[PDB]
């Protein structure tokens, strides 16, 4: 029921459920990210 | 250009007598030219 | 694009009726060259000749079209102070890291930045041209040479660096290198004559020699423009 | 995409009617190729094979389409010139840190500069190619590989450098280290002070790594076969 006018009115709602499929993002963005992630820690090893 | 000139400074600092041969006519214009600039 | 940025280019029009043909409507011209008499200038590109000309297909005879030719040149200024001036300034120190000393600590710094400015530079020049794989450019040729020039003193630069930081514990090394490399260097030009002072006198000697071989091609290959 | 690029396309081209159907009009073909008289020929792209088909759904019997299948292949100079050429001139100098040596202090800007310019190329590869999951072309999964490659090597080349710079003021010392750092030597094929003994150790483990690494980029590249 809307705001004008008294009568009520119908309407369809549909709904899309979609997944991603994650290769892509996966091989090309957390794969370097997550490579050079590991170099963070590694300063205090080398020699002064 | 000055790419090019501190390329040649680089060099010319590094040298040493066991590998070079000292120019016999540095002596005179380098040991004049430095009190044409005001440096000891 | 091969002379590029002083090329002279050709993009043509036809004019071809659309539901006609030969044995209907005729094509006949009125001037052997189209109307220049309004044209406001163009900035960059100048107009050199302009001719059109009737066309007429001797064996499908259901064909008439005016095809006009249009023949433009540039005006190669702006595109030559952009992009041959910072590609000439870069290219010039490829021969530079020989003249470096190796105690300094900096051969590395310079020849890899050299390499990443060179990349760089081709994929820019390959951004404003046509992706036509017929032909490639003359900067395009010049500047994957003069890569694989620089990733070639990489390689003997990091030799020679090692050549250089040998002690008299560690590396022995035997007479040969001895007898070819105090006798190799008069023949080099060189004015010369106690280990550690000894393996610092074979690296001076084989970028040396690696200069002469790298201002050889440099000046060789650059006459490949002609 | 997985040869890309010199790749071979197949795009499809489909035909169907609007408001008839198969009891009331029927599409029929002339000839079987399409035609090419006045294809002018693309620069970029060019054709090989153009056939086509006329399908019919034998389960409906009320469905009738006429299919064109174009057949492409990709002239490949371009993306050769921009693409591989650097990548393979980036890639040659993987496997040269282990040479130089460590008294110098230049191991880092070499395998550094090697990492950030392969993930440069990594995400160029990522923005052009279309981002599908079903397949991964060819140039993209060998330099994942290689990058994987030089980060095993950054990890090896900060230990030993952390190892040339000992000292007997600092360290203790153990005998293990010379019953196999001095039995080492004829596997590897060499020949030969406290404090300069830990530069002959660092000069050791480095070119055991170089003979593991030739060992194993001759094993990879082989197996893109
Ligand atoms: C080389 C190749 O596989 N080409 C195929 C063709 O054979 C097939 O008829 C059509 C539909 O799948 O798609 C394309
Ligand atoms: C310009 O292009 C047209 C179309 O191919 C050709 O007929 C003509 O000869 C060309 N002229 C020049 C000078 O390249």
């Amino acid at each position: 029921k809307y705001e004008c006018c008294a009568e009520i009115y119908p309407d369809i709602t549909y709904a899309f459920v979609i997944r991603r499929l994650p290769l892509f993002y996966t091989i090309n963005l957390i794969i370097p990210c997550l490579l050079i992630s590991c170099l963070t820690v590694l300063v205090f090893y080398l020699p002064s | 250009l000055s790419i090019v000139i501190t390329v040649f400074v680089l060099n010319v600092h590094h040298r040493s007598p066991r590998t070079h041969t000292m120019p016999t006519w540095v002596r005179r214009v380098f040991l004049d030219i430095v009190p044409r600039l005001l440096l000891m | 694009v091969k002379h590029f940025p002083f090329d002279q280019q050709n993009c043509t029009m036809k004019f071809r009726s659309w539901t006609y043909d030969r044995t209907e409507i005729d094509l006949v011209l009125k001037s052997e060259v189209a109307s220049l008499d309004d044209f406001t200038p163009s900035g960059e590109w100048d107009i050199v000749a302009l001719p059109g000309r009737r066309n007429e297909n001797p064996d499908d005879s259901t064909y008439v079209d005016i095809t006009y030719d249009f023949i433009i040149r540039r005006k190669p200024l702006f595109y030559t102070i952009n992009l041959i001036i910072p590609c000439v300034l870069i290219t010039s120190l490829a021969i530079l890291v020989f003249y470096l000393p190796s105690d300094c600590g900096e051969k590395m710094t310079l020849c890899i930045s050299v390499l990443l400015a060179l990349t760089v530079f081709l994929l820019l020049i390959s951004k404003i041209v046509p992706p036509t794989s017929l032909d490639v450019p003359l900067v395009g040729k010049y500047l994957m040479f003069t890569m694989v020039l620089v990733t070639f003193s990489i390689v003997t630069s990091v030799c020679v660096l090692n050549v250089h930081h040998r002690s008299p514990t560690t590396h022995t090394m035997a007479p040969w290198v001895k007898v070819v490399f105090l006798e190799k260097l008069p023949a080099l030009l060189f004015m010369q004559q106690s280990v550690s002072e000894d393996w610092k006198y074979v690296a001076m000697v084989i970028d040396r020699l690696f200069l002469w071989i790298f201002v050889f091609v440099c000046v060789f290959g650059t006459i490949g423009m002609f």
